[PDB]
């Protein structure tokens, strides 16, 4: 039961941070748009 | 009237149009093109400088030097009457049973305002489902939002259209009561394809159900803002006539997890940053105003109940919409994998679900006295059953005292009797005659938690009082 | 029955008829109420 | 006021143009409806306004009107016997001037205008006044409500009305500056009010419950959580703190809750009794109500409004209790506003903020010497429901790590008909220590040991499971049947408690203190007996078993005699066996 | 049973549907008989002085050329221009300054705009 | 365009016995195939085209490997047609669109296979649509909107693609056709989640609009047991609407053979947690011989060759005659232990070897076969008494 | 590396038992190396001299400190030498790719200065598509004599088959050969584990008139044979090993002399026939009754001998 139990945690950390970095790209590319058409036009 | 022909951008499900401030937030546009074909739009944003329009269905034929934009409606609202009873609509309104429109009575915003929470009372009468397992053990009170999780491959459907069909109140068990209460079946589907669509058509017409009832059908084809829009129409239509006309409506809505990845899609078209797992931030508000208007309010004898159904994901309760769903609903009722690839149906549950507002609804004056305490020595019995089940493939049956052996009987008993009920349509004495033929199989004085007076008055009759004709 | 069915679809076609003669009482009325409402 | 011109509308988030002057996190009206917003960005000569309400029918070019004041609520006479809503909006008179829908754009104030108070002045011309002192006083129901100056006024007295009736809008005291004094002020929600000093947690919070009070009790001003499992009668142990503790006034708040259990808890108060007059329990509470379809914003300041309202009765120099119920709630209103604004969330989704605005929450509980010099306390008992009873969601975890005290609620004991059904071994509570000398000077002087022996025998008693699960109770010698049996009999008379009878719900410390001392004396005289050689099951048919059971449900001022009874059967029932 | 009762009041609800679209059709020929008779002038007048107030920087003036000079009263009080083109008749549209922005007054168009309101009135009026 | 939808009656007859039996698909319905790459998901499809009994057979190659089309090509041409008896390559339509080709195509070939396969419909045929994999159109798609500077969702995939995919799917089945005729559309279409995750966007949205669904195991494959279906994870919508069909043309009490044959495999499934835990050793008699009986099942009824030259094509009454033996020889080993006889000793009786092998047996050949095996059935436990 | 030069020093065609043209013509290599560690190069090096076949190869070497944006380049160059000479000159020329891992590393490198839309783990969307280009120049043209084969190598990160690199080249490929580090531990060499690998074209080329009739048939009871004595392995783990019928042991014991002499070979040059006789001897051992994937007639050609009769 702890192993199992300790490899479901590391899972979910190791989800979590991906999830984490997915989040962190999308804003940066809706910061890249929103600058272009705020700025260029 | 006045159209707007300054289209500057088109691009996916958006197009921007210039000078056309006159247009007011979530207003529903036409678009016109080359070809004189007319598209429905909504309006998104609106600037000094342009507005933004998210279209309806699809882009193909567009231009810039020929589309034109016209005004249809500030805010979306809907037409409603007492004669849309036996009527189908599209999901926005749009009739498609072949009979002229209806002629409103009012024109509603789709969109709901918040009950008062000091015009709201507590909710105290049951409706008779006809499926034992949920009128016994899972009773569902008048104004509960009670849903209905499954999986994948199991039937939903069917018992979606088996309650819609056999749904009713039982005005003579309250006391004496009125013979006449007014009641209706409001049923919305939302992302169903063409089986489906065909199936519940024939269900409500085959055996006249149609008549009480008012169904808005989306198909999985159709766009997805007019599936965002579907349970907001179908509420409202419910919210009128419960609380003008005193009925008592019966909203069912046939599947959540399709208008939960609509409005992912909604959400993503509008360049918004999700939330947890992908769904958008605001997921809990959004099902919460769909969820929260139903109920019993002081002063006004209509009702409104719900029942949301929606399969998870893949059967894990702690993906986002099964969780946010617990947190609004009061309990849950959950189908199981192994009981529908046993033959059972309806593969009801009892152990994992559970109804919050059940011990309200039940007692005297309203069902039969001893309802709760039946319900729960059934509820222990199965457990025992099961758990003696899973020992005796070890160590063997002749290991087993006699009790644990009589306990696998009943076990195997109310699996056969009292969930696989098949189509057939019980009242509540049915179900309660069931459960004590069930637990007469029992021995007298191990239920524990039935008092003695009710013991006496329905203990000793057998199987065969159903097994005649189950 | 067959008969019942027969009754009744006579039953709905002749009153069909009288609401539509009903209705052609009042058609002209009708008609220029719309138009005095469309109108400016 | 700074007025300007709606620009753009995108979902709530609204952009207004010539709004130069607007003051961050001022409260704003947005279009012709004047719904209400929070200024969240300002830009040149822009400001970023974001609605409460839905903006569906707006248009551009509406006008925007700046309050210049952030969210702030209204502190006087006419709060008690109210229901607000997480804004401060009174739900009733909504209701009447409504119908049973909550429309947009409603204007309501939270104090009631109308009603007529009777003034009782208690300065003269002349008099220096300083941030915190009494001009007055008008009597509320059975309280004495004291008009206190706001905490940031200082002047000197330059006329005082006399004594008669007036709304809450009279000027009652004018000062030499031409500042005018109201029977009521407004004040920020999210900025703590001044006292002067912070006391040490030496009086304890008597909540009436054997159990809370002993085994893991709460100082007055002192922090608890609380779980929330289904069927485990939270509810009932809310309303008996309500009715029962030694709180002046109670504060309900109800930041997400479900629709019917709004319903029930909205109904069952107004039927209360107030024990101390007889009268509603309802004229000593203030209620805050949320629904989940609210919006957000009001779910997210119903805290603060509530811990606000808490600290004007406290500087009134009252003790007040105030109940949070499902902060779970409160914390995903949290996550979605933040998500709203586009921040990196942190752990599971929830912004990395979450655990400072806990800790400002329960912060402001404590008991203070108030601006007046008077003494007041505020005591915080906030409610986690967990996803699924998981402590390691981060809300749990973060409330864990500032409250003092966590009675952990339990479903399996209720399903046992153990009432309070709270699990001794998991709840834990960090107030004893600092309590002991008050007990040793306000019970007695033994109380401390004896409280430590209970909870002896209760772990050896827990000690024990693991035989008794493997082994069958019956097979157990005499030493660990008695241990066993005098477990059982602690749990029945002492821990249980029946809040629906007459004289049981409510129990006092030397109650508690006598019940103990019985309790002891009996497993001695049966420990000795036992060395002796008797048996055990003479002793478990003794006379002294049904007078300790009875002990519950005695009257409190008959309870001596009946203890000092019991006391002298003790000896007289052991002597008699060999 | 129920059945006879449904197909009544389905033959009920298809007449009452002839008889709407019945009433239609003559309100559209009734409608479509005034260009052909000396009361065109003044709707299409008052028509088009609505159109112009609908847009307050309207720009020029346009409609099939028969009306045009009926309109010229209104384009010098007005002050607007006015060029013929082969829109639909009975009404009159107007293009804003920019040249974006364009309104339409043709009485088929109030027609549709309006029935949806006009047919429960008329409900009660047939019956 | 078409006259009016009609609802599905009408058994599409792949010919392996776990689909046409267990989760069968309609005329007019929708399947779909997922599997991480190995699973057998192309091999599947190809016997679907050679052996199914549509008219006309539509075949898509969107984005996979071209030697797949070299294969197709060369050998169907030499096949013989099921029920014309001509060539089989005279009812088949391909569209080849392989991984180094433009990838702008994979959307349009999609397209251009439904389009003339509704074409072929409307001429009154029942057609067959095979999509080699929708995942590749999912990527291109992908790929366009990176091009496009778009804001992504989930895996970085556009929003629309469930749009999409529920409008290509929904371009199924029986209709009346404008000039009166009477046709349908079958279309299966596998899935190549990334990494064999199933809560991949792409498999979820796939999930929501089909009727029938068939998951493929790695764990199965490795073994080299084929067809390699996870019969815990597959379901199919369409079994209760065939089962007049069912008892007209195969037998009248073939659904309760078939409600049977589950019962049993999910006994043995709720069984197997127990032997992961404790053993089959532990058990009791009756337990190991319902382990024993899902073993066979798994082995000699579920288990198909695609190359073998009998075992490639499987009628509905050969399946039919293969359970009957099955449960006929359950019911007689239950009836023995029940009387003390030993399950040790049953496991080795000469009647196994013929029942796992009846599998080769000819079409024509196996009545008279079948007839002998169930005589013997009933001699082997006769004879014990 | 030890595996590709093997297999590139050994590889041969047998004539004589498909009964084409009797030819012996060599194969030709074409070696592409991204970045690549100089003790592997020069392992490779000295191999090819060793062998003699640097006459027959040509060589297109990036080193690990060349640059890094050089690597997208070699594969395409490489396989158009290859493609040139098979359907130009007619030569059977087989391709080996040293790493396409930092072929990927490259293109993640350029995806991301781009600012482009990741797939799993970053790497670039359009990472099948430009790895489909590469692995797809491989193959037969009818009405040509020539051939090229693709022997590509490619590290799993944390031996994980899910990364992203081994799952799409997986899903373009047309099998794959994985080596297992259990295997590795327990000194046998060459580490293949026969589970996960896979062969796509295997039925192709044999069977009766290309290598013999029983070849598919003792594959795939091999194939089970072993999957049942690894399941066996599991459950011992728990119940212990005494506790096993005797059917179990004696699939334990196929698993193990399975382990030990069909995989375990060495440095040495096993033809077919031998092959086939190693894989009937370890058949040998189960009860004739436990082999249902084999027909009765090959049963009764070939099962009986036993192993003693090769070694010992
Ligand atoms: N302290 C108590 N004294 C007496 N009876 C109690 C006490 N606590 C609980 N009960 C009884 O047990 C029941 C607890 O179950 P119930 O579900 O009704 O609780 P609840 O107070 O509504 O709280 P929750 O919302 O956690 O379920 C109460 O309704 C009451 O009948
Ligand atoms: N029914 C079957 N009979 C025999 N072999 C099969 C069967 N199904 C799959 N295979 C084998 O599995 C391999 C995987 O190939 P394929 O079917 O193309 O898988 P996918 O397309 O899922 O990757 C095939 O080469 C074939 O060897």
């Amino acid at each position: 039961i702890p192993g199992i139990r300790a490899q479901i945690r590391f899972i979910q950390q190791v989800l979590e941070q991906r999830e984490r970095e997915d989040t962190f790209r999308l804003k940066r590319i809706k910061g890249k748009i929103e600058a272009r058409e705020a700025e260029e036009e | 009237k006045k159209e707007y022909t300054g289209i500057t951008y088109i691009s996916g499900p958006l197009l921007f149009v210039e000078n056309a401030k006159d247009l007011a937030y979530g207003a529903i546009v036409d678009i016109k093109d080359g070809t004189g074909r007319v598209r429905g739009g909504q309006v998104i944003e609106v600037s000094e400088e342009y507005a933004v329009i998210q279209v309806f269905e699809e882009t193909t034929g567009l231009d810039l030097a020929t589309t034109s934009v016209s005004l249809v409606e500030d805010v979306a609202r809907l037409g409603v009457s007492k004669e849309m009873l036996g009527r189908r609509f599209n999901g926005i309104g749009k009739p498609i049973d072949g009979l002229p429109p209806i002629t409103p009575e009012k024109r509603l915003p789709i969109t709901g305002l918040p009950l008062n929470p000091v015009a709201r009372r507590k909710p105290e009468q049951f409706i008779q489902t006809g499926i034992s397992t949920i009128d016994v053990m899972n009773t569902l009170v008048r104004g509960q939002k009670l849903p209905i999780f499954s999986g994948s491959g199991l039937p939903a459907n069917e018992i979606a259209a088996q309650i819609a069909r056999q749904a009713t109140v039982r005005p003579d068990l309250s006391g004496e009561g009125e013979k006449e209460e007014p009641f209706a079946v409001v049923f919305a589907a939302m992302g169903i394809t063409q089986r489906e669509l065909s199936y519940f058509i024939q269900e409500f017409e085959r055996t006249g159900a149609l008549s009480r009832s008012v169904l808005f059908l989306n198909k999985a084809d159709d766009p997805t803002i007019e599936r965002i829009l579907t349970p907001r129409m179908a509420l409202t239509v419910a919210e009128y006539l419960a609380f003008e006309h005193d009925y008592h409506v019966l909203v069912i809505l046939t599947d959540m997890t399709n208008y939960c990845e609509a409005l992912r899609e909604i959400g993503a078209a509008r360049e918004e940053i999700p939330g947890r797992r992908g769904y958008p931030g605001y997921m809990y508000t959004d099902l919460a105003t769909i969820y929260e208007r139903a109920g019993v309010v002081e002063g006004k004898k209509g009702s409104v109940t719900q029942i949301p159904i929606l399969s998870m994901p893949d059967d894990d309760r702690t993906h986002p919409i099964p969780d946010l769903t617990g947190y609004i609903t009061e309990g849950q009722i959950q189908l199981s994998r192994e009981l529908h690839r046993k033959g059972i149906y309806p593969p009801i549950d009892p152990l994992p679900s559970l109804s919050r507002l059940m011990n309200n609804g039940v007692g005297k004056g309203k069902t039969r006295e001893d309802h709760k305490q039946v319900s729960d020595q059934l509820y222990s019995a199965y457990a025992n059953g099961v758990d003696i089940r899973k020992l005796v493939a070890i160590i063997g049956e002749d290991a087993l005292t006699e009790n644990d052996r009589r306990y696998l009987q009943f076990a195997d008993a109310f699996e056969r009797f009292f969930i696989n009920q098949g189509q057939q349509n019980r009242s509540i004495e049915e179900s309660l005659q069931i459960a004590w033929a069930l637990l007469s199989m029992l021995p007298q004085g191990e239920l524990k938690r039935i008092s003695k007076d009710h013991i006496g008055k329905y203990y000793g009759q057998k199987l065969e009082e159903i097994w005649g004709a189950p | 029955t067959e008969a019942l069915l027969a009754r009744y679809r006579e039953r709905a076609e002749a009153e069909a008829k009288a609401v539509r003669e009903k209705a052609m009482a009042r058609l002209d009325e009708a008609v220029a109420l719309v138009l005095k409402e469309v109108l400016p | 006021m700074i007025q300007g011109v709606i620009q753009k509308i995108a979902g709530p988030a609204v952009i207004a143009k010539g709004m130069l002057g607007a003051r961050m996190y001022d409260i704003c009206k947005v279009g012709e409806e004047g719904l209400v917003g929070e200024i969240i960005r300002l830009d040149g000569d822009t400001a970023f306004v974001q609605v409460y309400e839905d903006t569906s029918g707006l248009k551009v070019g509406e006008p925007v009107v700046s309050t210049g004041l952030p969210l702030a609520v209204e502190l006087g006479p006419g709060m008690l016997n109210g229901i607000y809503d997480g804004i401060q909006r009174p739900l009733e008179r909504i209701r009447e001037k409504t119908g049973i829908y909550i429309t947009r754009g409603v204007v309501v104030h939270a104090l009631d205008r109308e009603k007529k108070w009777a003034w009782t002045p208690m300065v003269k011309p002349g008099d220096e006044v300083r941030g915190g002192m009494v001009l007055g006083t008008v009597p509320e129901f059975g309280f004495t409500h004291k008009i206190l100056v706001p905490p940031d006024v200082r002047g000197r007295v330059k006329e005082v009305k006399p004594a008669g009736e007036y709304t809450v809008e009279e000027p009652v005291v004018v000062l030499e500056d031409g500042t005018e004094l109201k029977m009521y002020h407004t004040w920020p929600v999210r900025r703590a009010r001044p006292v002067q000093r912070k006391l040490d947690p030496n009086t304890p919070f008597l909540t009436g419950m054997r159990i809370l009070d002993v085994l893991f009790p709460v100082a007055m001003g002192g922090t608890a959580a609380i779980p929330g499992p289904f069927g485990a009668g939270k509810s009932v142990t809310q309303q008996s703190l309500a009715k029962w503790s030694n709180a002046d006034v109670v504060v309900y708040v109800g930041c997400g809750e479900r629709g019917n259990e709004m319903t029930d808890v909205l109904v069952e108060f107004p039927e209360l009794t107030d024990p101390k007059t007889g009268g509603p329990l309802m004229h000593r509470t203030v209620l805050i109500a949320n629904t989940s379809n609210m919006p957000v914003a009001a779910r997210e300041a119903s805290i603060y409004v509530g811990v606000t309202i808490a600290e004007y009765f406290r500087d009134q120099g009252f003790s007040v209790a105030l109940m949070a119920d499902s902060t779970s709630r409160w914390a995903e209103a949290l996550r979605e506003i933040s998500s709203r604004l586009e921040e990196m969330p942190a752990e599971e989704g929830y912004p990395p903020y979450l655990a400072a605005r806990l800790a400002a929450f329960y912060e402001r509980a404590g008991k203070v010497i108030t601006l007046g010099g008077e003494e007041g306390a505020v005591t915080i008992v906030g409610a986690v429901s967990p996803p699924g009873g998981d402590m390691s969601e981060p809300v749990t975890q973060s409330t864990l790590r500032i409250v003092g005290a966590f009675w952990r609620l339990d479903a399996s004991l209720a399903f046992r008909r153990h009432f309070p059904a709270i699990n001794w071994n998991g709840s834990y509570s960090l107030f004893t220590s600092a309590l002991d000398p008050w007990y040793r000077e306000n019970v007695a002087e033994d109380y401390p040991e004896l409280r430590d022996a209970i909870s002896e025998l209760l772990q050896r008693e827990a000690g024990l499971q693991e035989i008794v699960q493997l082994v069958g109770p019956d097979a157990l010698q005499d030493a660990e049947r008695l241990v066993i049996e005098v477990g059982r009999i602690i749990r029945e008379d002492f821990l249980q408690q029946n809040a629906y009878h007459e004289v049981d719900a409510y129990c006092s410390m030397k109650k508690a203190y006598g019940i103990m001392k019985m309790i002891l004396a009996f497993y001695k005289e049966a420990e000795a007996a036992i060395k002796r050689g008797v048996s055990i099951d003479e002793i478990l048919q003794l006379p002294v078993l049904e007078r300790i059971g009875r002990a519950r449900y005695v009257s409190e001022e008959e309870f001596p005699a009946y203890f000092e009874e019991a006391m002298k059967e003790i000896q007289g029932a052991f002597k008699a066996l060999a | 049973e129920s059945a006879g009762e449904l197909l009544v009041a389905t033959a009920r609800t298809q007449a009452r549907g002839e008889v709407l679209e019945e009433v239609r059709r003559r309100v559209r020929e009734a409608l479509e008989a005034l260009p052909q008779k000396p009361e065109w002038p003044e709707v299409v007048r008052k028509l088009a002085l609505e159109a112009l107030e609908a847009l307050p920087g309207a720009k020029a003036l346009v409609a099939n050329p028969e009306d045009l000079p009926h309109l010229e009263a209104l384009a010098r009080e007005r002050g607007v221009e006015l060029q013929a083109e082969p829109a639909l008749r009975l009404g009159v549209r107007a293009v804003g300054a920019e040249g974006k922005t364009q309104v339409e007054n043709s009485l088929l168009a109030r027609l549709d705009r309006a029935w949806d309101a006009l047919s429960s009135k008329v409900a009660q009026a047939l019956w």
